[PDB]
């Protein structure tokens, strides 16, 4: 309509050098959008991650079956007193295993 | 909806408005709070000026929304 043109005459007509008020305010505007583009851009990271990364399987054929067979053989060696006669070198490192591996603090302490 | 305008001096002021108000509805908010005229007040946001004849909703202006105001001088 006009011979006036008014598109590329604020982005270099003037630009930043013409007045500090309009390269100072684009810049406090353009930083709060980085500083919210980042904490949301890790934001989705975390959201993502957690919902399409350690929510999946794996290969657990025998889980429980590891849970009872193991605890089948302990349990029913163990009843009413250590019966270790009948317990092996295996059953009675389960044992003896069982009640070392309940909290190694050190071992060695008795005099100092 | 209420927002928080921030001037060149680091003064942030909160008014109330609506999202159909046009900027220079809310330019005159802010003169009959401080006292500048809204011929000389400009609002920018995220980096691009708003129009006087938008309504902040055309520029995606929520509550709580932070705009920046600037004094235009006399040039032409």
């Amino acid at each position: 309509h006009m011979l006036g043109l008014g598109a590329s005459d604020f982005e270099f007509g003037v630009d930043p050098s013409a007045d500090p008020e309009l390269a100072l305010a684009l810049r406090v505007s353009m930083e709060e959008q980085r500083q919210r583009q980042e904490e949301e851009a890790r934001r989705a990271a975390a959201a993502s991650a957690a919902e399409a990364g350690i929510a999946t399987t794996g290969t657990e054929d025998s889980d429980d079956a590891l849970l009872k067979m193991t605890i089948s053989q302990q349990e029913f060696g163990r009843t009413g007193l250590p019966d270790l006669s009948s317990m092996t070198e295996e059953e009675q490192i389960a044992y003896a295993m069982q009640m070392s591996l309940q909290g190694a603090e050190f071992g060695q302490a008795e005099s100092a | 909806m209420q927002i928080f305008v921030k001037t060149l001096t680091g003064k942030t002021i909160t008014l109330e408005v609506e999202p159909s108000d046009t900027i220079e509805n809310v330019k005159a908010k802010i003169q009959d709070k401080e006292g500048i005229p809204p011929d000389q007040q400009r609002l920018i946001f995220a980096g691009k000026q708003l129009e006087d004849g938008r309504t902040l909703s055309d520029y995606n202006i929520q509550k709580e929304s932070t705009l920046h105001l600037v004094l235009r001088l006399r040039g032409g």
